[PDB]
């Protein structure tokens, strides 16, 4: 019934990372999978979702040109690729499973992404 | 004045039922109205086509 | 022969030379309202020659990458002659229809259409909090088209036009429980449906309730070799049957 | 967007006290609000999935109120396991906008 | 309601073709296995009694549950009556377009002690009141309100520890049948709302404690159960595929028709 | 003062009982009935209507209209396999979500025959012959046309009448079968093989499609009503 994410990542500015959120305990191709970004000095921030049955992704207007959400049917995971990393892309990224229209009931534990030299 | 709805569900015996209330919307469930008419969903066709004949003459 | 028909209604005739049989409703024929079930107390108007005749809607082109079309049809005939004029001056009204979808091709084309006429089709919106507006749900005698992709949720009031869910959130293969026919270009050439009045009230206002929806969905898409005619149109003609109206007032 | 603002951002009350966390919107969201709770080890869970309807598995100390623009969240008896960060989230327009954090602490 | 039995078949070599049909006519084939092969004469005793409309729908299912607290101002519950806040009764009723049934309500009321501070609490048995307000009647706004007199509004009283209460409601509607779907608006100008909420005016249902708050707060919970009787159903409809999202309308997110396999020949 | 004695089972709430209860609104006048077309009396005439079955699930055709289309081309060898799936109308994901498989998921046992209508939605100048086999279990799935011709089969010739009904019979040891996936009450496999090729003239597309329908015969039956596993809820809809 739980979701499990990847470990904490580390990358150079300009490089690319790829996180994941393995789902278990339910049918993976039924509910959409959302991604929430939390900078340590601000509140939560929405990024986008992906329908795992039809492979249709829809992003926010701010995170459209950087993020890319993919998924697979066999291993029942959902990936997310961040590209062109800058210093404000250092935050904590959660995965959530959307329930009825406007509530998220199950969350992940979050991965820590940092950029440095 | 008790009703003789007697025929029970048995595989291949009577029972008695009386209505105590004044409203017909307060009785028991029907549960024994077995009626079938599948010809309005399976044959909604104006000219009746026989099984052994070809369908498109 | 069993492949030829001729339908006569008013001052209009429809002939066809190859066709399947006709599908009549849920087993019943359209008739008038009896005295047991009437609730209005004034005398209705039954013109029955000026309104019960064949009205031809606009044509649509069957492309190779086509997804589907839909009409509503109390609204598709709202500007059609004297049927659309009695709908404005009267408050109530009941009617049954006969629908004739026709699309011809040669012996060298291939395809398959599903001509289904559904009652009470509530369509879903793209944004999950809103409901679709009127202009996205029905056009006057012009088809609204499905899509082979999913409309995003950034659109406020737009109909979700994913064709495999048929816009109502059901499997598109299970749409054969409604009265339907197929237009297989190998054998068939036109589909005919006769529909009675299906509602939970004996009469209804014809301007805020669309009690039918005609969907045409290509299951096997159109294909042809190079040389054959690339333009294949689809035309829909609808004729009301046993129409009557109550509650005469001003124009609206 | 709809700017979901919490002007509190920090709260202090003793054990056994009644706290109130308020979240104010930009326009009328029409009772489509959710309240979440972020524990200090990173776990987030849903508390109230309406204006006042409690989730299953949540203790009965929590209660929500509000209508229109101004809303509220009330814990009538503060315990030791309630020291966390609380967010408000609207679900009326695209996209989903979350409110600012509200951390709780001990009085003295 | 016994089903039909197969008859004996013989090897044929003739010009009659029961297997070849034409599916473009919108007519399902009426063949039985005694036309395409040789069969023996069996006789079936199987009945279709459990697949009837009355046996399929006349079972109790929960529709809502709401809570209220004793020692609290404005602690009382209300619920606008509708059958589309759950997932399983909504899917069964949406196989048909129009329905017409009588109801049978049942309430399951529990209680739970709250963390008070008085030493040695001891409370007597509790009494609850469940008032039904038809659409248009005056509604209560607090607990010790005058509107709980129930001069014409039917209500029920129940002491904890007995059998659960149970009423019966006839077919209350303006039209000739309950409508599960409505393709249209409320206003004649085709603005505003659109969907099934236009025809939903069954009424409101209020719940409260009768006893006063003695020494410790008590939080109760009432579950409501529907049971359709004398059911008639018209115009069948394909079952719902996508998950439900809202209550007032039929909005959805698109999904695949089935789950996928790795090939077309794999078993 | 009649002496009675209360038995066990008193003051209980069984959710499938037929008892009488006092009405809340006495002497209420209901709205009179109306002849609405399409009255359904039994759920076994919803399961007797044909519905298209998604045979072609290949991990990217389920979210499209390509799931229903079975590809048939003009081959260069003999006896190639068209499709194949086991016969489980409540557990196998091909027949799971049809009009028949959505009624079987409300019940536990099922018994009867199943029709399988195929329609050839190709060109009007194309020919061909197919073999529609059904193998009862005990052996594996047939892998050749020689292994599949030994079961219940029918040879379909395309032409004017563009449909053929393969009606699988009720061959089992028990009177009923389980809806869920069971090894003890397995039902067999349904396959399709090229008898001869698909021969087309010049300037005709050599790739044709085939639709498939599925319904029940007049001796179908279900038993032991349960809840469906295809719907789910976390919070209330509001």
């Amino acid at each position: 019934v739980q979701l499990q994410q990847s470990a904490a990542e580390l990358a150079r500015p300009g490089a690319s990372v790829k996180m994941s959120c393995k789902a278990s305990g339910y049918t993976f191709t039924t509910y959409t999978m959302h991604w929430v970004k939390q900078r340590p000095g601000q509140g939560l921030e929405w990024i986008g979702y992906i329908n795992p049955s039809s492979r249709y992704t829809e992003y926010n207007q701010k995170f459209k040109d950087k993020t890319t959400l993919t998924a697979d049917k066999s291993s029942s995971t959902a990936y997310m690729q961040l590209s062109s990393l800058t210093f404000e892309d250092s935050a904590v990224y959660y995965c959530a499973r959307r329930s009825e229209a406007d509530r998220f009931v199950y969350w992940g534990q979050g991965t820590l992404v940092t950029v440095s030299a | 004045m008790g009703a003789q709805v007697s025929t029970q569900k048995t595989g291949a015996i009577h029972y008695t039922n009386i209505n105590y209330y004044k409203d017909a919307a307060s009785n028991s469930a029907n549960r024994q109205d077995f009626t079938q008419d599948p010809g309005k969903f399976t044959e909604p066709v104006k000219d009746i086509m026989v099984k052994t004949m070809p369908a498109l003459n | 022969s069993d492949r030829v028909r001729s339908i006569t209604l008013g001052n209009s005739t429809i002939t066809t030379q190859e066709c399947a049989n006709v599908v009549v409703g849920y087993g019943v024929w359209p008739e008038y309202l009896k005295d047991n079930e009437a609730t209005a107390e004034d005398q209705p108007t039954q013109p029955d020659v000026a309104t019960c005749r064949f009205y031809t809607l606009e044509s649509v082109q069957w492309m190779k990458n086509s997804a589907g079309w839909w009409w509503k049809l109390p609204d598709a005939l709202s500007q059609m002659g004297l049927f659309g004029q009695n709908m404005q001056y009267h408050y109530l009204g009941r009617t049954g229809y006969t629908i004739h979808v026709q699309c011809n091709a040669s012996k060298f084309h291939q395809g398959c259409l599903l001509v289904v006429c559904v009652p009470e089709a509530e369509m879903g919106c793209s944004n999950l909090n809103n409901t679709p507006e009127f202009s996205e749900l029905s056009g006057g005698d012009s088809a609204r088209m499905f899509t082979d992709t999913q409309v995003g949720e950034s659109n406020a009031k737009k109909v979700q036009t994913a064709v495999w869910n048929a816009g109502m959130g059901v499997g598109v293969g299970n749409l054969t429980i409604f009265p339907h026919q197929w237009i297989n270009l190998r054998t068939n050439n036109s589909a005919t449906l006769v529909m009675p009045y299906i509602n939970s009230v004996p009469m209804d206002n014809m301007f805020r309730h669309n009690n039918l929806t005609l969907m045409i969905i290509p299951f096997v898409p159109l294909n042809y070799s190079e040389g054959s005619s690339p333009y294949v149109p689809i035309t829909v003609t609808i004729a009301p049957m046993c129409a009557e109206y109550n509650g005469l007032r001003l124009a609206s | 967007d709809i700017q979901m603002t919490q002007t509190k951002s920090s709260l202090s009350a003793s054990l056994g006290d009644r706290v109130t966390i308020s979240c104010r919107a930009s326009q009328d969201i029409s009772n489509y609000l959710n309240w979440y709770q972020q524990k200090p080890d990173g776990s987030v869970k849903l508390l109230i999935y309406y204006t006042s309807t409690l989730h299953s598995g949540v203790p009965s100390r929590f209660s929500g109120s509000g209508s229109g623009t101004d809303y509220s969240l009330t814990i009538n008896s503060l315990e030791q396991e309630d020291i966390a960060t609380y967010f408000c989230q609207q679900g009326n327009t695209f996209p989903f906008t979350f409110g600012g954090g509200t951390k709780l602490e001990i009085r003295r | 309601a016994r089903v039909a039995d197969t008859i004996s078949s013989r090897p044929t070599n003739s010009e009659s073709i029961p297997a070849l049909t034409a599916a473009e006519t919108g007519h399902t084939s009426q063949v039985v296995p005694s036309d395409t092969m040789q069969t023996r004469h069996v006789k079936n005793y199987h009945s279709r009694s459990e697949s009837s409309i009355e046996n399929f729908l006349c079972r109790s299912a929960c529709v809502y549950y709401a809570t209220y607290t004793n020692n609290s101002k404005k602690g009382f519950a209300e619920w606008v009556i509708n059958t589309r806040q759950v997932a399983q009764l909504r899917r069964k009723l949406e196989l048909f377009t129009y329905l017409r049934f009588d109801l049978e309500l049942t309430f399951v009321i529990t209680s739970a002690q709250q963390p008070s501070t008085a030493s040695s609490v001891d409370a007597p048995v509790q009494t609850h009141q469940i008032m039904y307000v038809p659409p248009g009647g005056p509604v209560p706004t607090k607990v010790k309100d005058y509107a709980w007199q129930t001069s014409t509004n039917p209500s029920v009283f129940w002491t904890e520890g007995n059998a659960p209460p149970r009423m019966s409601i006839p077919f209350i509607s303006i039209g000739n049948a309950y409508s599960c779907f409505y393709d249209g608006w409320t206003q004649f100008s085709r603005n505003g709302v659109y969907g099934i909420n236009t025809l939903n005016n069954m009424g409101t249902l209020y719940m409260r404690h009768v006893n006063e708050a003695g020494q410790g707060p008590i939080k109760s919970t009432v579950r409501i159960y529907f049971k359709p009787k004398h059911v008639k159903a018209w115009v069948p409809r394909p079952p719902r595929l996508c998950q439900y999202e809202k209550q007032k309308n039929v909005n959805f997110s698109p999904i695949g028709v089935t789950t996928s396999r790795t090939d077309i020949i794999t078993t | 003062g009649l002496p009675v004695m209360t038995t066990p089972g008193s003051t209980q709430f069984l959710t499938s009982d037929d008892f009488q209860s006092p009405s809340a609104m006495p002497q209420f006048d209901v709205t009179p009935e109306m002849q609405i077309p399409g009255r359904v009396n039994n759920l076994m005439e919803i399961a007797e209507v044909d519905s298209v079955v998604p045979v072609n699930n290949t991990e990217d055709n389920v979210s499209s209209l390509k799931a229903y289309q079975i590809p048939v081309q003009s081959n260069s060898d003999n006896g190639k396999q068209v499709f194949g799936f086991p016969l489980q109308p409540g557990a196998n994901n091909v027949l799971n979500r049809t009009l028949l498989g959505e009624i079987l998921n409300y019940y536990t046992h099922w018994s009867g025959s199943i029709k399988l209508t195929f329609m050839f939605c190709g060109s009007a100048m194309a020919t061909g012959k197919f073999l529609l086999a059904y193998s009862p279990p005990g052996a594996g799935v047939p892998k050749n046309r020689k292994d599949a011709m030994l079961g219940t089969h029918v040879i379909w010739d395309v032409g004017l009448q563009s449909s053929c009904v393969l009606c699988v019979p009720w061959i089992s040891q028990t009177h009923y079968r389980y809806v869920v996936e069971d090894e003890y009450t397995a039902a067999g496999y349904v396959t399709c093989w090229y008898q001869t090729n698909i021969v087309v003239p010049a300037d005709v597309q050599s790739s044709c499609d085939i639709l498939c329908f599925v319904s029940a015969c007049n001796d179908f039956s279900v038993r032991m009503l349960k809840d469906t596993p295809f719907i789910r809820q976390d919070t209330f809809y509001q």
